[PDB]
Formats: structure tokens, sequence, C-alpha cells
């Protein structure tokens, strides 16, 4: 997370690097010139991956991340009425904006939640935004 | 009319809002409506409404009769006295009264 | 489920703690049992465990029964009350109640 383009590259040259440097047994001080051996007979395996992600690579990212969840609605179970009440507020002025024209009822601009700390707050308006594709 | 005389003490910003709860309370049922036409089981050409049914043309009466349920005045009887009496603190044309010129 | 309603008053934050309190009492036995397995004494290839035992490839139950032991509530009946009074000073639909539409 974090990563760019460019980080991915250097991601990718070092763990070459690395899969090349566990290999100096046979890249030798006596053999000056490398044979063709090792040139084309080398693959780089999970843990070298692991080791160029963990050891190196600190991450240019501090921003915000705009994104679609991927939480569900059977993640955290229950709470029917809430469900009702946000897919009554989020999801019917977009998915039917002309049922909402036919009377003219204007949609609402937000809710605000409150209850006891850590009851899966963010958990829930996650799902939501996963439920109507939203970011 | 009976909409009028029925709610006495409520402020302009609170029967507005009724006005729109009763329009939520309908469109969730116009929503849900076309929930099971849609989802007729054996949906056959056979006896298919051809025509738009239109189950909620328009706010019918009990979409009232059950949003006023949820009604609630926002000014007290308490708060109502504070202008009251700051317009007791203007002195509101009390002192001498009436007096008239001499003849 | 028999873990279900056991824990009654817990908050989401709490019953979220104890998997993994519960993780790491098994990975303090998960290391140890590699200890002794490397440090058997007179360590022979005779009646060698070619195969790895895996004492502990899965949580088991009782590191459930006693990860359980350090479970507290976090959230108290105290400010819950506080909820209750704020969810008390929203109205809540009260006032006149049912009335009906005349006929």
């Amino acid at each position: 997370h974090g990563h760019v383009g460019a980080d991915l590259a250097a991601l990718c040259s070092e763990a070459a690097l690395q899969a090349i440097r566990k290999k100096m047994d046979l890249i030798d001080l006596e053999d000056e010139t490398i044979d063709a051996e090792v040139m084309n007979s080398l693959a780089v395996t999970m843990d070298d991956f692991r080791w160029a992600l963990s050891q190196s690579n600190p991450s240019a990212l501090r921003e915000t991340v705009v994104e679609v969840p991927q939480v569900t609605w059977e993640d955290i179970g229950g709470l029917e009425d809430v469900k009702r009440e946000l897919q009554e507020l989020v999801q019917y002025p977009v998915e039917h904006p002309d049922k909402f024209l036919k009377f003219g009822m204007t949609p609402s601009k937000g809710v605000l939640f409150y209850g006891p700390p850590g009851c899966g707050k963010t958990l829930l308006a996650k799902a939501i935004a996963n439920e109507c594709q939203a970011n | 009319e009976f909409l009028a005389k029925m709610t006495n003490g409520f402020s302009g910003a609170d029967l507005t809002e009724i006005c729109q709860r009763a329009c939520k309370l309908a469109i969730r049922e116009s929503i849900e409506s076309e929930i099971r036409r849609e989802r007729e089981r054996q949906t056959n050409p056979s006896a298919m409404e051809v025509e738009e049914d239109d189950p909620v043309p328009e706010i019918r009466r009990d979409h009232f009769e059950e949003a006023m349920r949820f009604a609630r005045r926002s000014v007290s009887d308490n708060d109502i006295r504070k202008y009251e009496m700051f317009a007791q603190t203007l002195q509101q044309s009390r002192g001498f009264g009436d007096f008239r010129f001499p003849s």
C-alpha cells in the first residue's frame, strides 16, 4: 500500500538483484567473465519478494486514497432498520433519480451516527459504499 | 384544513418536515411496488400488464396519517415566554395612557 | 454460538481482541513446542521424526477457554444510559400520538 509504479519497478529490480546476490556461490571471483549458465537459469522466488518488500522500499504516500471498499453487508449482521434507512438515504437517490423527480422530493445530504466507542462505525459506513459501488 | 387546526404549537420549520417525510414514506412504497412486479414468479408474456399500473401515482391519505406519527414541536413553552418577556422589556405603550387635548 | 450468547454486554471492539489473544496464546505454545524438538537430548538419527509433527496446526479449544479469562467489557452501564438519555432528548415520536382523518 502506498507504492507507485516507479516504486514497483524498483521493487522488481531489487528482488532480481537479491536473487542474483544469493547466487554468489556460482558467480565467483575466480570466474570474472560469467558463463552463460546463471544468465538464463535463475528464477526469483517468493521470499525474495518478501525480503525486498520488507527490508527496503519506504512508500512515498501520505495523503488520502479514493477507492471502493470490499466489506460486505453480512460482515455485520443485524441492524435491519439501519440498513433500510441507509438504503433509503443512499441507494434510492442514485439508483432511481427519476422517481425523486416525479414529486419533487429533494434528497438529504448526510446522516450523523452516534453510539458507544467501537461498535463498528467505520465498518458500517464502508458497507453502503461497497454496496452502491461508490467511492 | 383538518391538518391545519390539529397542529397547534408547531413552528414553521416543523410542518415543512412532514411534507417531506410523507414524500419519503410514499417513495419507499413506490420503490417497493416495483420490486415485486419485476420479481414475478414465472414471468410469462401471458396476462402481462402492458399498461403501467402506477400503484402510487400520487401521495395518498394514509401516508400523511402515518408520517404524522413522528411529528415533534421544536419550540417549547419555556422559550416562547422568553420572547414574551423581551416584548415586555419594551415598555409597550404603557404609562399614562389616554389623554385629550383641551377645548 | 456458545461463545455468542455467553458474551452479553461486550462491545464490538472487545471481542475482536480475544480472537487475537487466543492467537497469541497459541503462537506461544507453537513456538515453545519447537524448542524441545530441536533441544532433544542425544539428538540421534535413530527414531527421527522425518514428518513434521505439527503439534499446533490450528487454534484448539482450550486456547479460547484460557484466553476468555482475560476478557473485560469496556462500556459500563452508566454510559450506555447516556446514549439512552440523549435518545430521549430527541422527542421520539411522542405527543398526540394516533389520530385519524375524518370520513
